[PDB]
């Protein structure tokens, strides 16, 4: 009863209450936390190992799923047409929401209690935990959809299972370029890009492609990132009447917002055309999720920062300067050093009146404090581990789109066409979107066009016969 | 796994065909480095109070957050030069690369 | 285990008089995957799941 | 694992303080690439008739041992820069280093 | 369901099938027995099937004090406060001590000559027993222990038992160092791959992990290519000793009569200082006596070693041959004439092609010992890399290794730096001519021999207080 | 668990009349971490594990 009890006993490792405490005052109070199911259960011999639900590859296994059964579920099996199943009594503005899920105990119908609107079913099951993450996932529905309409027009004799197949290889594509191509070098910055990602050869089959255990923490760097508020603007690229800037703790879970409250289109514009927050060592992460995380559906708010780094301690991750020396990176032993690696006395005092050494700084926090490199934004350590993983993934990936024999050459001339923002022109209301690159562009209108300037995907090297 | 495909398994499997499960679903993590656990192979360090980390008192999680993390929400800086939507592919991208389960109450 | 909201549409599609055989039989295959061999099996557990079945 | 210490321990526990098991007895084997298993995760190649390697059938161990290993023993050469000690201080190595356990009867 | 008896293939057996055309097995219905490693987590479907290593990695001479506690203190002798390993109560070698005996249930030592009734001895690690040769090594490091133990408490009246075992063995544990890396690795490496994997010592690191890797205990095997088939014992003027000093080695598995009541161990030491190796040859590349005639006295059929080295690596995942070869940065042969160039032997190549199909399939060990030697070693490349990075883990991962700052005095580290294995024969047995250095080198009689009182003995002075 | 013939010498010391006491209480230490908790324990662990312990039946 993790949920509800602040009893040490396990699998409960709940995260005790300091002192003066800005927000929870109880000291006998807690915040819940459930330990990762370990791999061998019960066993005085193994070291405890966590398990990982995904494929690892980047293959859109956040729509398609990872498991056979969700597979199939998330299918329209009702015709040949290799669809993707949508939800059957609501629709955004004539387009697809996803369907429903079925959970025993669904945490979306709490958010809005009169508007009973469940959480969605998709390739992963946390799709419904921003409204933002939710216009990615039926964004990515859409596109399915239209890309085996149009091979079906194209093909008419392929059967479901093909148009199925050859649309999701498509769209697991355009995972992989928008990521490597537009994201990954906006996150490294081009040093760390050129070191960590040089261009791609081949599949190399001895190159393990597993996610590793610590990446589960680093990649979280992203939650310094996070603005307070999720912000919906109209076609006018105005806020939208009548909330359009939603504190976080009241879009949490809130599926009812995409289904009665206008749909993905003013979430998708106001992704383009508000800022990121940027991490600053003195502002690393907002209040709406240090305290209020998920504060609409369980008893207390959570702390998202915190449980990142209770989470490190319960998959026995080493600590800073471990991962550093792991990078090729040198270690701070003192404060002085701490300072001239952080380019920030202050910030190293704090670390080290916290943890009395380097040493046993947790990854994410430890990674997060560092300096951004030029054009990125995370510092050397961190862009050595989410560097490396990537380039497993990418060089230990068989279906690597750039791999010979998985397109031909004329399907991949066609592919690097592709962009994000022409991805949501062909599958939205929206008629003006953001400028390439759409992870930099973000004000309106100086870095917005029509959606008529961008070129479509073209498919016509997927004729057969 | 079968010596001619075409498309990508579900799961992940046969990817890897010398290693059928790498990057398959429900495997566990892969370790770049050994595992540091207070009792050297199960036990978080925090779980039992007085025990040090290395020479050092273990700090609350919760603690490194109120002093290192919090600021005051409305001073923050708009980044320039990335939008939300930098943010928003990221989470989406993790959702297709890694998910830790949890035991169920 | 636990019956779809949209799966309710596919027990329409098997009480369509006018879809066809191949069409209906994809569907009974799909449901005989999750233990429910007729449409009587189908109706039941869309219940049990807390649907509203009436319109059968 | 006490702070300061004299002697090895018997088990090898706390040799590394940081991850106290390492080099310590009964634990798994590190791993220094993947593993390949006819099933991906615990059968070996060799298990189940008619199941290749790779695309290639699998060579029975006394097949490969008839074939190659065999010679006449009349042939032996002795190796004029090695004592017999050389082969045997091997085997008490060895046996400071490992033992695989396997079930009994 | 019993491995020893049937030829069904049932968890935990994985018995080896028979060739046709066996030179040995003339039926096909019969089998070589074989008990699968235990795993480290029985049972699972999720975690990747890994083995258990029972013993302590270190090269801290757990083979002579055990790797648990209760082992530990049953070989101690616990009627006073001597520090002394426990001794044989029953027999003695010409007044010197022997291994005491182990009480198994089912005692194999007891099956090779029924009427002497001699069974296994109880040391540090189980196989004491399994050739005396063996065991004539677990005798010598046990009584110089006890000397050890001794010469210290006549130096240091007041220390007490437990300081006197643990000071002793300290010692031991470092000239196991010392003759492994100075005298040993050498011979088995070469000079080049010595350097190259064993660079000069600098500190104990930390972040060096000291574990055993799973290859290692398949690769390290390379040693049964050196094996003779024989057991040579001979006398004080280093001549044949009567009337058996010529043992077939299928009569001396398990055989510990031999050392209590043939002669001990002098006869036994001699024969290995004064016989060579058997070289390994690719066309020659390990006996009859282990490859047909393996523990026959004690099972119902003889084994193979070989073989069961083949089996168990894939009872054990490991990759094959040229993965190994990639993972040390070796050329990878793809065709028969490729790999014909990498053993320098077209016909090895095509009879191993025949066997495998691919070099890709090939099992380590039988890979491994193919491999033309490297100059002055006894392994290839391939196996040079494996059993040199394991030996630097082991040493660089160690922080009790006997050159660390703070494990030995100055003074103590010049005093082990003069011990040698010559030298311990000398002080624990009747043999006053050894081989001299380097005894494993060292081969023919009388041209490699000195009298024991020209080696210098190792001085504890500097152990006083 | 197994009773080691060794241990049959530790009997006899703990049966020897004159032996130092100190000597004695070692000896019953090291039998009470084995579960052996009496000289009666002791010599009955050692009979079932295959030793003969009539010798010290006088
Ligand atoms: C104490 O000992 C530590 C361990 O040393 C190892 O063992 C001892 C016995 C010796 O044999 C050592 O030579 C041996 O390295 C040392 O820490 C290690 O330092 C190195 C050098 O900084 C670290 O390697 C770096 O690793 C970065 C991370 O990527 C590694 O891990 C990936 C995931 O497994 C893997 O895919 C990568 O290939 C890489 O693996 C390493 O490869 C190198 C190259 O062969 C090996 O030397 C490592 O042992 C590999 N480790 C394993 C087992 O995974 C890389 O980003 C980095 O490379 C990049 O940056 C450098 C920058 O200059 C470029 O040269 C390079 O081209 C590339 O762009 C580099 O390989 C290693 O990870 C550290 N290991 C640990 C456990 O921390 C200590 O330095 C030593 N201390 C002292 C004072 O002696
Ligand atoms: C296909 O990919 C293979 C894996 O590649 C890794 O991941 C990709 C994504 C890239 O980042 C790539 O750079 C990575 O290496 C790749 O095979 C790898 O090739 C390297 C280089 O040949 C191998 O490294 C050598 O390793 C041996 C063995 O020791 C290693 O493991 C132990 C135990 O974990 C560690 O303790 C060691 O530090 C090593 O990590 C070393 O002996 C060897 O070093 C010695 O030799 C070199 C050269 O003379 C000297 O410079 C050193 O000082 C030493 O004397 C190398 O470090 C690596 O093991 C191997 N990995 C695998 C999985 O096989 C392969 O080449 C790629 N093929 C292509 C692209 O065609
Ligand atoms: C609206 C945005 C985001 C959240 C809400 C949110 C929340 C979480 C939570 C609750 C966890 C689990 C906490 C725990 O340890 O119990 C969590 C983990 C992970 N994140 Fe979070 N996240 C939001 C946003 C992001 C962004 C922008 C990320 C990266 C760019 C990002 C990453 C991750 C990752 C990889 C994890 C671990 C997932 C796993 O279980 O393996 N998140 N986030
Ligand atoms: C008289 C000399 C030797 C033997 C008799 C002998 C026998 C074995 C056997 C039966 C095994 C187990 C086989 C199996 O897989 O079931 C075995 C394994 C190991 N060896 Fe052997 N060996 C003799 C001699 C040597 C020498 C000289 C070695 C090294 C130089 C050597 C090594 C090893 C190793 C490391 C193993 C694996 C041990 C483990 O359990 O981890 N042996 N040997
Ligand atoms: C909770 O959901 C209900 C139902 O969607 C919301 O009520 C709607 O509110 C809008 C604007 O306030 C009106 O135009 C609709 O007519 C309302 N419908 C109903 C059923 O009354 C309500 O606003 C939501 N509450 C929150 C959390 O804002
Ligand atoms: C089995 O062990 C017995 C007992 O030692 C051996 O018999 C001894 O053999 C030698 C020479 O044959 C004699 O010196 C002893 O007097 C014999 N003793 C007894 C008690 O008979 C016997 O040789 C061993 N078996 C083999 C095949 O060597
Ligand atoms: C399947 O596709 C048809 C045709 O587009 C559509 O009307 C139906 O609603 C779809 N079913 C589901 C469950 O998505
Ligand atoms: C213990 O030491 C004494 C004195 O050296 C010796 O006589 C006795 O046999 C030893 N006992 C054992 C079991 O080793
Ligand atoms: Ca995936
Ligand atoms: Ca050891």
């Amino acid at each position: 009863n993790c949920e509800t009890s602040c009893v040490q006993q396990p699998p409960c490792f709940p995260l005790k209450i300091p002192p003066n405490d800005p927000r929870i005052k109880n000291q006998a109070d807690c915040i819940p936390f459930f330990r990762s199911c370990p791999a061998c259960p019960g066993s005085n011999i193994t070291i405890r190992n966590q398990i990982n639900a995904l494929t690892s590859f980047v293959d859109a296994s956040m729509v398609y799923g990872s498991e056979e059964p969700l597979a199939r579920n998330l299918r329209n099996m009702s015709n040949q047409l290799g669809l993707l199943a949508v939800n059957q009594r609501f629709q955004d503005n004539g387009r697809a929401l996803l369907p429903f899920d079925n959970l025993h105990d669904d945490p979306c119908l709490l958010t809005n209690r009169s508007a009973r609107i469940p959480c969605f079913l998709a390739g992963d099951t946390r799709s419904s935990e921003m409204p933002e993450l939710t216009s990615m996932h039926t964004l990515l529905l859409r596109e399915h959809n239209r890309l085996a309409t149009e091979l079906k027009s194209l093909n008419p004799r392929w059967d479901g299972e093909r148009l199925y197949q050859e649309a999701r290889k498509i769209v697991g594509a355009m995972v992989q370029i928008i990521t490597y191509r537009d994201y990954l070098p906006l996150v490294l910055g081009p040093t760390a890009m050129r070191k960590y990602l040089p261009t791609y050869r081949s599949y190399n089959d001895s190159v393990d492609p597993r996610i590793a255990n610590v990446f589960t923490n680093a990649f979280r760097y992203g939650h310094t990132l996070i603005q307070p508020f999720m912000f919906r603007l109209d076609n006018r690229y105005q806020p939208m009447e009548p909330n359009p800037r939603v504190p976080l703790s009241r879009v949490f879970f809130a599926s009812w917002r995409v289904v009665l409250e206008g749909g993905i289109d003013p979430i998708l514009r106001g992704l383009m055309a508000t800022p990121a927050k940027l991490n600053r060592q003195n502002q690393i992460a907002v209040d709406e999720i240090r305290e209020r995380l998920f504060e609409q559906v369980m008893r207390i708010g959570l702390d998202l920062p915190a449980l990142n780094m209770q989470r490190s301690r319960d998959h026995g991750l080493p600590g800073y300067n471990a991962w550093r020396r792991f990078c090729g990176l040198p270690q701070p032993e003192t404060v002085g050093q701490l300072g001239t690696v952080l380019r920030n006395l202050k910030l190293a005092r704090k670390l080290m009146e916290q943890y009395g050494t380097p040493n046993n700084i947790d990854i994410w926090m430890g990674g997060v404090s560092e300096p951004l490199k030029r054009k990125g934004r995370v510092g050397p350590l961190l862009a050595c581990i989410i560097g490396t993983q990537f380039r497993k993934l990418r060089d230990g990936d068989r279906f690597w789109w750039e791999n010979e024999g998985v397109f031909s050459m004329q399907q991949r001339q066609a592919l690097a066409q592709i962009s994000l923002p022409r991805i949501i022109c062909d599958n939205t209301g929206i008629t003006t979107v953001s400028k390439n690159n759409i992870f930099m562009s973000n004000s309106y209108p100086r870095d917005f066009v029509n959606c008529s300037t961008l070129p479509a995907l073209n498919l016509a090297s997927w004729r057969e016969a | 796994c079968p010596e001619q495909d075409k498309y990508r398994t579900i799961t992940g499997m046969c990817n890897n065909r010398r290693s059928p499960t790498l990057g398959a679903s429900n495997r566990a993590f892969v370790r770049w480095l050994p595992a540091e656990y207070e009792d050297g192979f199960s036990l978080p360090y925090g779980w039992t109070p007085g025990v040090k980390r290395n020479g050092f008192p273990v700090a609350l999680a919760r603690a490194v957050s109120n002093e290192i993390v919090r600021f005051p929400t409305d001073q923050l800086t708009p980044d320039q030069e990335r939008s939300l939507m930098f943010m928003q592919w990221g989470q989406l991208l993790d959702h297709d690369l890694d998910f830790t389960p949890e035991p169920a109450a | 285990a636990n019956f779809l909201e949209h799966e309710l549409s596919y027990i329409d599609v098997l009480l369509d008089k006018n879809a066809d055989q191949a069409t209906k039989d994809n569907l009974r295959s799909y449901f005989a995957d999750k233990g429910l061999h007729s449409i009587k099996d189908i109706i039941n557990k869309a219940k049990q799941d807390g649907f509203d079945v009436s319109k059968y």
